[PDB]
RNA sequence: GACGACGUUGAUAGGCCGGGUGUGUAAGCGCAGCGAUGCGUUGAGCUAACCGGUACUAAUGAACCGUGAGGCUUAACCU
RNA sequence: CGAAGGUGUGCUGUGAGGCAUGCUGGAGGUAUCAGAAGUGCGAAUGCUGACAUAAGUAACGAUAAAGCGGGUGAAAAGCCCGCUCGCCGGAAGACCAAGGGUUCCUGUCCAACGUUAAUCGGGGCAGGGUGAGUCGACCCCUAAGGCGAGGCCGAAAGGCGU
RNA sequence: AGGACCGAACCGACUAAUGUCGAAAAAUUAGCGGAUGACUUGUGGCUGGGGGUGAAAGGCCAAUCAAACCGGGAGAUAGCU
RNA sequence: CCCGGCGAGGGGAGUGAAAAAGAACCUGAAACCGUGUACGUACAAGCAGUGGGAGCACGCUUAGGCGUGUGACUGCGUACC
RNA sequence: GGUUAAGCGACUAAGCGUACACGGUGGAUGCCCUGGCAGUCAGAGGCGAUGAAGGACGUGCUAAUCUGCGAUAAGCGUCGG
């Protein structure tokens, strides 16, 4: 539970070698509305494969 | 022509804003707005509210061009601390320091 | 737990009050040192 | 170790779990759409689809059966009285799940459950 | 986190019909009893994950990283 | 037309150091030779201020319990309403004394405080509210008990007491 | 009638757990001992550091007690780090 | 004036000698923390330096080679009080 | 020129190291004074029942606190400058 001899800022870096946020670059474009949602999701205006699905 | 926008004293820590403002290093703006609109975090609330304020400083003060407009440098740097006192058990306290951070967004056409 | 300061103003007044501490000569020196050490609140007042 | 089990626990005791899925399924058919998280959306489906299954072949006894499982006759009033000819032909599924997005409250995978036949 | 099965050239999941299984004679009517209840309907009814099928809904066109015949020298075979 | 200080740089002395100079800096510095000391820091589990580490780990404070729709709003699991669900019921209900002293309420705001967000708050800004011949004290009467006119007693204070 | 029995309140702390950088500088859940007495609680006083008080443990005297705490002797002294 | 939540914060403009003097305000070192460029680095172990040293990258002189950066690999080497 | 084999063989860098340029936090250094210590020199060497030292609560155009003052309350009269 304790540290006896403080690790350098070197090894503090290499522990942070894998924290990097996964990119969500894979956007989609609508079939018959042309707008952009996230893939397998709905827009801000209720479109999903060219349908007013939620009408909100 | 070059322009810079800064949010000073953003109420978080440096590694919390370093992680999403690592992806938008060396990007164009419209792919950066689209990688920050759908990153599910709090720093993506922070700097995406400021990264759009940087392109405002282009279209208004510097180069109105936004289509082919790059982001050159972005580096979140530390700020002050709100050193409150946290109570730990058995009578002893604990000097908490609520962290605070500064972010620059630098926008130009290299 | 039953912590030590279970307070009052009736215990407080007749012990550490003005006329209590400015009764005897050994009390009076405290009122004549809190003066000279320049304290605002002399002993207890509301 | 879960190997070939089913019915996710959703981090509540069984008594709490069953009583929520009542008052979501009561809430589901009254407003016809709900926003929930992804698993509750994914597992309100496995609970509600019995109801409109056991309400096409209308009987006297199945009224209490959708009252022993519901204890809400106003929801039972919408069943058997509109839902009958609404679902004669759908041999099977009645829910088109929609993946909406992300809860700005606490980063949940939000979603949308509906009955299929929608015109309002 | 990996490995595996599928993504409308679809049985990968949920539902659904049936079977299988488990519990036992559902409810509601009629009869016999002043009554509790017993009989008939009725080995009915209800049935988690089980097994066999059915695309009913959910598993989209893309977008994406990955390229554009693969260095130097010698020997052995192509001419 | 640039003092000290800071920050690099080329030179210089056996070392402690020195001298010239680029940038930053914006009003003071001090030769040569001598005089006096709060005169040279790595340690003393030294003191004080600040910043690392463990670590983005642990934990979020009772295992009464949620779920949905609507609205306000820039953004809502937490705020306001409605609809059910669940918990307390010689209490986790409602009044009072103690003790706290605006903590109650409307408008308004979210930097900070609330172990999170927050339009909400016992938080900040502003204004408002506490109305008694009978309720409690103050007031008339004593207990335990404290002072204590004369006095007794004691280096002095002061102790006991009618 | 009972320093009588059983058992809540009230009280006390026996056993185990948990906790022991605690939710807490002595607690929480499961039990346990008593419960009209030599009991329990509230409020207001009296006693005092070589002195109080004690069904006596050197226990208690504001989380500290084989002599409390503050200031003053006093920058005690230290053949010792 | 633009962007933002008629927030915070910030970029221009204007004052001013200067806003890398802006109310956390003269000067602004070090620890600690990042940005960029250059070099080394994923078969090598060990007080992390020193002696040697290839290549690469640069300021240059003067084109003969020094200066600075890094430093593969190698010889020794077990911190201070 | 092509073909099989054999030997040898960089650029890759998730991060990390070092140097420079860049700020980021930080508030040390130099400089500054209506702050304070030690004294030289005269003077005083007291205030107090024609109510003190030290305080409470009020007073203005006012919300607050400091200074002054006291139902005559940041002030009245009076003789002067």
């Amino acid at each position: 539970a304790v540290q006896q001899n403080k690790p350098t800022r070197s090894k503090r870096g290499m522990r942070r070698s894998h924290d990097a946020l996964t990119a969500v670059t894979s956007l989609s474009v609508d079939k018959t509305s042309g707008e952009k949602h996230l893939r397998h999701h709905i827009t801000a205006d209720g479109y999903y494969r060219g349908r007013k699905v939620i009408a909100k | 022509m070059e322009t810079i926008a800064k949010h000073r004293h953003a109420r978080s820590s440096a590694q919390k804003v370093r992680l999403v403002a690592d992806l938008i290093r060396g990007k164009k703006v419209s792919q950066a707005l689209d990688i920050l609109t759908y990153t599910n975090k709090k720093a993506a609330v922070l700097v995406k509210k400021v990264l759009e304020s940087a392109i405002a400083n282009a279209e208004h003060n510097d180069g109105a061009d936004i289509d082919d407009l790059k982001v050159t440098k972005i580096f979140v740097d530390e700020g002050p601390s709100m050193k409150r006192i946290m109570p730990r058990a058995k009578g002893r306290a604990d000097r908490i320091l609520k962290r605070t951070s500064h972010i620059t967004v630098v926008v130009s056409d290299r | 737990m039953k912590r030590t300061f279970q307070p009052s103003v009736l215990k407080r007044n007749r012990s550490h009050g003005f006329r209590a501490r400015m009764a005897t000569k050994n009390g009076r020196q405290v009122l004549a040192r809190r003066r000279a050490k320049g304290r605002a609140r002399l002993t207890v007042s509301k | 170790m879960r190997h070939r089990k089913s019915g996710r626990q959703l981090n509540r005791n069984s008594s709490h779990r069953q009583a929520m899925f009542r008052n979501m399924a009561g809430s589901l058919v009254r407003h016809e759409i709900i926003k929930t998280t992804l698993p509750k959306a994914k597992e309100l489906r496995r609970v509600v689809e019995p109801l409109i299954t056991l309400a096409k072949t209308d009987s006297v006894a199945n009224r209490r059966l959708a009252f022993a499982r519901t204890r809400d006759n106003e929801i039972v009033a919408k069943l058997f009285n509109e839902l009958g000819p609404r679902f004669a032909s759908r041999a099977g599924g009645y829910t088109r799940i929609l993946k909406c997005g992300f809860r700005a409250g606490d980063n949940a995978p939000m979603a949308y459950i509906e009955l299929v036949d929608r015109s309002e």
